[PDB]
RNA sequence: GGCCUACCAUGGUUUCAACGGGUAACGGGGAAUAAGGGUUCGAUUCCGGAGAGGGAGCCUGAGAAACGGCUACCACAUCCAAGGAAGGCAGCAGGCGCGCAAAUUACCCAAUCCUAAUUCAGGGAGGUAGUGACAAUAAAUAACGAUACAGGGCCCAUUCGGGUCUUGUAAUUGGAAUGAGUACAAUGUAAAUACCUUAACGAGGAACAAUUGGAGGGCAAGUCUGGUGCCAGCAGCCGCGGUAAUUCCAG
RNA sequence: UAUCUGGUUGAUCCUGCCAGUUCAUAUGCUUGUCUCAAAGAUUAAGCCAUGCAUGUCUAAGUAUAAGCAAUUUAUACAGUGA
């Protein structure tokens, strides 16, 4: 007696499960964009395909419907936001269109690879994971973070870690700690 | 002491396992080196 | 569809399920339960009427402290404070229920294989802090091996750890790691604290109430051979006869225990087995009432007759045709003129003459009882019974198991309904004390240092040996290097091992066969897999499962582990024709194409022509025979290979060499030694060259 | 109100399927599955109904045909001094149901709310933690340089070549990073525990030791089977020695 | 039993047949961290050891506890209260 947590899955697999131009096609984006997981990939053709069938649907109602009017509206101004849908493109008929790298390539974990600082796709994916990196004052450390185009120009190291100033660490220390007592006293 | 200690054979207990690469521990190398790797093979397919 | 379902007398379409779904859904989840219930069947073999105490061992590593935990389980359960145990003690604890405790000794493998064989229930205690040491898995493994008794393990020293989290991470390991060495499920009772020298009442009452519903499984080995625990000692000895004789006796000694198993046969003269002193024979058998009776029982015995203060027993602790049949005076010529008032070698029994038999059997009336409206109704009877009478056996459960399990149950109450005809004086000697008959057997021939260096701190068991098990001959067994030990067996290296109720070292012989075409040796162990191998001593009944070890003394142990060999008995013979391997090596001294000379194998001339036309075989691979004795030198020889040999190639002819199993035996005779621990035997092939300094 | 009784009449339902039988049948909100139309499922978080070992009866009371109420019978079944007395887990937990199996006999009324004479007491309602990968979410097992030859690039090539832009396979190397864990403290909490914080600790393969399935070859003074030499086939944890012995297709 | 590749020919086709191609129960192996957290099943609504699950008082129905408390105006009572 109490009310269901509710959940849902956020991924889906290919029915063909040895296809090898898609395996070629998948491993090459891994190799792209950091990833670990084909689920990586799936996770991200799950969320297209369900966008795509609402763009489909809305599609068939009448030109100036107020669902299509108002739900496609949100569903562009909220692709726009994360700089998935460029801002000619703005009407629908290419969220038809869309690609899976358009998706990938909004990635916190691409977007730190796109300023340098990371100088790596995968140091971008270890230096995430490992407390480095921030939007506000605001410590990310998911890959997947989805950089919205106004937080662009707030990919950044914290203020914490090294890098960003604030101390070096132990593994650093720990070596300084060695240098002040051979040498010295 | 006089107190009898488990082997790290028996603790994990994992017998007869192939040996493997240190690539597949972490997937974001395994990644990294499939790509950088195959990157190598674009420059020799076409130029 | 439609005339196939009509074919049945029923309406086939009228019977159908609302829900096709639900109906199969449900079917296969309740066979598989089903499925699972099934086990195959077997024998009890204990009694209805009178039970044995069903035999708990606690077991584990010392420094934990078994002694303290089972005093704050028989205080609990007879509300009687105990001090110092030592020895096997019972106690009641139930209306018809009721254990007997048996510490074993921690630092003793000569014990610790002793009893593994006899506990009925097993208390496994392992250090929450240290985990599981050593003691405890070599324990789990000798268990296994001979048959799983019923586990029930517990965690002490769970009050110790500093942090609460670290704690119940560390509980859910030792769980998990006990569910690989049991069967996942079971969990172990964790006691906090010993501050006031016993656990917790509401810890304790869990365990003791969990215990009391163990409901033990039947093990293979406790159902073929008579077995008891020993629970008072006693020599029966003149004095004057050790004063005479002077300490060189060998001790008349009466024993005393609770029989288990099977039924002893109380012919005075079976041989029977004390585990770690040698094979004895029984000489006197009798039945006292046993000390500890259960409260339903002694009820029955007071309202025949028409105890409540000592509720435990711990003894080591301190406070006719047939009666004229089987007499011998009597002749067989008097036993039927005593009934009424001749050789076997000949097979027709004596008649009469035929001119005494032919004037009888004129008449065939005395024996036409042996053949086969009022009036109709007699003539239908009479057809009815002939009807029975010719088909009775054709004529006379939903799941096998259950039938083949009615093969067992109605053989158990035909002996109970055949038993109790008898009772008082014929079943008895029928019944050859039973099982859980508190019986007084007495021995001879102990020797001098069973009574001298003993403690009622190690326990002693018999095992009633089947005629199979009295002899010596070479078995045939199957085994394999323990995984856990590390170094892997030689050939011909002596190794400890339990096989039935003995324990002794032998020198085992580990032989392979070339794909079933002989008995190879090897010269090592196959370190992964089950060898056929051979070795010496006592003999068994096949497909009995034994577990044998390395160096068993104390002394020496280190950190590795001990249990070394298990396997099974394949078969069992006295002789093996056991095959080494040898190869005749040879050189050529002038080759030709296709046919070459020899060398060095062979020495005279005359040794050659033993071997002539034998199948030669090269390095290279080329096959060829050997054919005459080269004269003029005293050695070689002429032989035709398929090809040109080389020079720079070695000829090699393979050959089978006979070998023996050496006959040595030695039984541990641990408690027999003072000191009980380190009992020292064979040393192995590698410890002989360190103290003899060879290489 | 045929609910029951008395009088009286002969009606009522049915191929538009009555009546009877089956149901591994509680009904519904709903579930799973995706062209559509459909097919299958719903004991089970909410609504309704019914029941409390099986039947019946009934006391109290606004409300029960009540079972953590009584009475009787039936079936189980416990206690005894044998005279008697007592029980109803389809509440919470826990046990049996076979002979081989798996959630704790824990903490609290702090929340949510319910009851009482009532702010206060009580609440196994309910909440807290414990317990097998039911399902679902997030996502470590590594990241970067230098060097040693090797390259493909490319400018030149009369011809050595390596020298910069990095493709990377390397059995010596180089310092950086971080939580898994361990743990002052504060936070959390009814009190604890964990999480979120965070002093001190905590990574080089010989750990702080990724798995679970799959494709393919090779080896012996090995074995077996067939054969028109030396081959073909099956195969090979087994050889000759050796198990404190071997470093061994590095494993 | 639909959808796809694959097969009979020295080849090309079609009809033709054979060969592979979820989410529900069990079992096996494995199980580091965060958050979330459910939890039935032999057509047995079978049977149940033990403990707990229903009790409740305001200034304001009844106080001579031979109950506690003392002070505070209280010789009827007056606080607190089994």
């Amino acid at each position: 007696p109490r009310a269901p947590r509710t959940y849902s899955k956020t991924y889906s697999t290919p029915k063909r499960p040895y296809e090898s131009s898609r395996l070629d096609a998948e491993l090459k984006l891994a190799g792209e964009f950091g990833l670990k997981n084909k689920k990586e990939i799936y996770r991200i053709s799950f969320q297209l395909s369900k966008i795509r069938r609402a763009a489909r649907d809305l599609l068939t109602r009448d030109e100036k419907d107020p669902k299509r009017l108002f739900e496609g509206n949100a569903l562009i101004r909220r692709l726009v936001r994360v700089g998935v849908l460029s801002e000619d493109k703005k009407k629908l008929d290419y969220v038809l269109a869309l690609k899976v790298e358009d998706f990938l390539e909004r990635r916190l974990q691409t977007q730190v690879y796109k300023l340098g600082l990371a100088k790596s796709v995968h140091h971008a994916r270890v230096l995430i994971t490992q407390r480095h990196i921030a939007v506000g004052k605001q410590i990310v450390n998911i890959p997947s973070f989805m950089v919205r185009l106004d937080s662009e120009k707030h990919i950044d190291f914290a203020p914490t870690s090294p890098f960003g100033g604030a101390r070096p660490g132990r593994v650093a220390r720990r070596n300084a700690a060695r240098k002040a007592e051979a040498s010295g006293e | 002491d006089g107190k009898r200690a488990i082997n790290y054979q028996i603790l994990k207990n994992k017998g007869l396992t192939p040996k493997r690469n240190k690539d597949n521990r972490n997937s974001r190398v395994k990644k990294r080196k499939k790509y950088q790797k195959a990157q190598k093979k674009l420059k020799s397919v076409r130029a | 569809a439609k005339k196939k379902l009509h074919t049945q007398g029923h309406n086939a379409k009228a019977f159908a399920v609302a829900a096709p779904g639900k109906m199969a859904r449900t079917m296969q989840r309740s066979s598989d339960v089903n499925e699972r219930k099934l086990h195959v069947p077997m024998v009890d073999r204990t009694p209805e009427d009178d039970p044995p105490p069903f035999i708990v061992a606690v077991v584990g590593p010392p420094g934990t402290g078994k002694t303290t935990l089972i005093r704050s389980l028989v205080r609990r359960m007879t509300k009687s404070t105990l001090n110092d145990i030592q020895g096997p003690i019972t106690v009641v604890s139930g209306k018809h229920r009721r254990l007997t405790f048996l510490e074993c000794p921690a630092d003793d493998l000569n014990a610790m294989i002793d009893i593994a064989k006899i506990a009925d229930l097993v208390l496994l205690l392992i250090d929450g802090n240290f985990g599981f040491e050593m003691e405890t898995m070599e324990f789990l493994n000798i268990a296994q091996h001979h048959g799983m008794p019923r586990v029930l393990g517990v965690a002490t020293h769970l009050d110790l750890f500093k942090s609460q989290s670290t704690l119940r991470a560390s509980k859910k390991r030792l769980k998990h790691r006990f569910w690989t060495e049991v069967y996942q499920g079971a969990k172990l009772f964790y006691l906090s604290g010993v501050i006031n020298g016993r656990y917790p009442d509401r810890e304790i009452l869990n365990l003791s109430r969990f215990i009391s519903v163990m409901k033990f499984r039947p093990l293979k080995w406790r159902n073929e051979h008579p077995y008891m625990l020993a629970d008072r000692f006693t020599d029966l000895t003149h004095p004057e006869l050790i004063e005479t004789q002077g300490l060189q006796i060998d001790r008349k000694v009466a024993i005393y225990g609770y029989l288990h198993g099977t039924p002893l046969p109380s012919a005075p003269g079976t041989r029977v087995h004390i585990a770690g002193v040698g094979d004895f024979s029984v000489a006197q058998i009798e039945k006292l009432p046993d000390p500890c009776p259960t409260p339903f029982y002694q009820q029955k015995l007071d309202d025949f007759e028409r105890d409540k203060d000592k509720l435990i027993y711990a003894p080591m602790s301190d406070v006719n045709i047939g009666k004229l049949i089987y007499m011998d005076n009597i002749s067989p010529e008097e036993c039927i003129r005593r009934w009424r008032g001749v050789d076997l070698e000949k097979f027709v029994p004596y008649f009469d003459t035929f001119e005494k038999l032919a004037k009888k059997w004129k008449s065939v009336d005395a024996i036409k009882e042996r053949f086969l409206r009022e009036m109709n109704a007699a003539k239908k009877e009479k057809l009815r019974a002939q009807f029975e009478i010719e088909e009775g056996e054709n004529f006379k459960y939903d799941t096998w198991y259950e039938l083949q399990k009615a093969k067992i149950s109605k053989q158990l109450e035909i002996n109970n309904i055949e038993y109790q005809e008898m009772t008082p004086e014929q079943r008895q000697r029928i019944e050859g004390f039973k099982a859980g008959s508190y019986v007084r057997i007495v021995f001879e021939k102990v020797p001098m240092e069973f009574v001298k260096n003993f403690n009622p701190k190690f326990p002693i068991v018999m095992g009633g040996l089947l005629p199979t098990e009295i002899k010596f001959g070479i078995v045939k067994a199957r085994l394999r290097r323990h995984r856990w030990h590390k170094k892997i067996l030689k050939t011909n290296d002596p190794l400890v091992l339990s096989l039935g109720w003995r324990r002794f070292q032998t020198l085992p012989i580990y032989t392979t066969t070339d794909s079933r075409t002989r008995t190879r040796m090897l010269k090592y162990t196959p370190e992964h897999t089950y060898c056929n191998a051979a070795f010496y001593g006592p003999l068994c009944s096949p497909n009995t499962p034994f577990c044998g070890v390395q160096i068993v003394a104390n002394s020496d142990t280190g950190n590795g582990f001990r249990i070394a060999a298990t396997g099974i008995v394949e078969e069992i013979d006295v002789n093996i024709e056991i095959v080494k391997k040898l190869k005749l090596v040879g050189f050529p001294y002038k080759i030709f194409k296709n046919t070459a000379f020899i060398k060095d194998m062979f020495s005279s001339a005359m040794e050659v022509a033993r071997f002539e036309g034998a199948q030669i075989k090269t390095v290279s691979g080329i096959r060829g025979e050997i054919k005459r004795a080269l004269s003029k030198p005293e050695g070689h020889y002429r032989a035709a290979f398929e090809d040109k040999i080389l020079m720079s190639d070695i000829v090699i002819l393979r050959s089978w060499y006979p070998v023996r199993v050496k006959k040595f035996y030695n039984p541990v005779t641990s408690l027999l030694l003072k000191e009980k621990t380190e009992w020292k035997g064979l040393r192995l092939t590698g410890q002989i060259r360190a103290a003899m300094n060879l290489e």
